[PDB]
């Protein structure tokens, strides 16, 4: 039934959409305690 | 006397969205 | 009538018996016009003629004058629908074919008012209830003899069209039969023993319900494709295997005997008239899925 067909498909997309939610979460998280820069990590350069 | 409409070949480009998504941030996390 | 007739002459593709004679009596009924008469304007019409007794000879003009009560309530409701003279020509033939198969003039008024009745618009339980109380004593009892008449009234109908002897033939003493035995030998039987053994879906009996599924059915739209026209969406009756998984059928292929990828050993199948409701197709897929298991 196309029905729930649609329903398990905008389901899936809900999960994609939780994993990317939390991936960003994670990516600012990464980017805070890091003082990211392109020179390198911190007030440093690697 | 045959008339059947539904749209197929965009049912297919979605999946393959939802399918190269899946495959792009599974990868990401 | 003619012309109706001979339209309905190229409607031999239906492979069942039940179900062939609900459509073409649909057909007619809708030709009729007769749907748009309910329960209520068909009951004041008969009983403002003072036709009560069910042995009361009838002659035209009776007739003539019930049929023009009942279709000048439907005119005033259908004025661009109904066409009184037109609808009492057609409607006096219908029942004059049914009950004036000896051309004398005179009819019963218990076969009149149980064709108007199976023919109106109203609830299949109420149909019931009243032509029961039709036939019933005024203490409600019915016994073999009432019951015998109803049933050869109602086996009238078929033999006009010609599908008469699979439901038994004109032979109305096994359902008689049937009936009493249902009923634990009783003398008499009551409302809701009739009820409950017409719910029992007897062989001369079943037309009716039939009937009443197509008319609901003929406006009901599945969100399902058929298995072998690959119609989709389904609109009218789907039919959906109980055996296999994925395989819904339309009416259309149904009809005309053509299966795909053959029928079993048993090949159950249950009759969707309605828009499905997803619990209840999640738990007959559950059950499917159990019996494909073993």
């Amino acid at each position: 039934i196309y029905g729930w067909r649609k329903r398990c498909l905008y389901l899936l997309v809900l999960l994609l959409l939780i994993i990317l939610v939390v991936n960003l979460a994670l990516t600012i998280w990464i980017l805070k305690v890091m003082w990211f820069s392109p020179t390198g990590m911190g007030h440093l350069h690697v | 006397v045959y008339k059947v409409g539904i749209y197929g070949w965009r049912k297919r480009c979605l999946y393959f969205f939802v399918l190269l998504l899946m495959i792009l941030i599974l990868v990401n996390l | 009538m003619t012309e109706l007739y001979q339209s309905l002459a190229d409607l031999n593709n239906v492979r069942f018996s039940a179900y062939r004679t609900a459509m073409k009596l649909r057909r007619l009924q809708k030709a009729l016009c007769l749907d748009l008469l309910t329960l209520s304007a068909a009951c004041d019409a008969l009983d403002q003629h003072n036709l009560k007794q069910n042995d009361q000879p009838m002659d035209i003009l009776q007739i003539i004058n019930c049929l023009t009560t009942v279709y000048d309530r439907l005119e005033q409701e259908h004025n661009n629908l109904v066409n009184v003279p037109l609808c009492v020509d057609m409607c006096l033939n219908w029942l004059l074919n049914v009950y004036d198969t000896g051309r004398t003039g005179r009819i019963r008024v218990l076969s009149f008012k149980t064709g108007i009745i199976s023919l109106c618009k109203a609830h299949l339980e109420d149909k019931y209830r009243y032509l029961f109380k039709q036939v019933a004593s005024s203490t409600g009892f019915c016994d073999q003899r009432r019951l015998g008449l109803l049933l050869h009234d109602s086996i009238q109908i078929p033999r006009q069209l010609g599908e008469v002897a699979s439901f038994g033939g004109s032979n109305i003493e096994p359902s008689v039969r049937s009936c009493f035995q249902f009923a634990n030998n009783k003398p008499e039987i009551e409302a809701a023993l009739f009820l409950d053994w017409m719910r029992l879906e007897p062989q001369s009996m079943v037309w009716l319900p039939v009937l009443h599924r197509v008319a609901a059915a003929e406006t009901a739209k599945h969100q399902a494709k058929c298995n072998i026209c690959k119609e989709c969406p389904i609109i009218g009756f789907r039919y959906r295997s109980l055996k296999h998984f994925n395989y819904d059928i339309c009416q259309s292929c149904f009809f005309s005997g053509r299966v795909a990828k053959g029928h079993k050993m048993h090949y159950p199948m249950v009759e969707y008239c309605t828009p499905t409701t997803s619990g209840e197709d999640v738990r007959d897929f559950a059950k499917v899925l159990k019996n494909k298991f073993r």
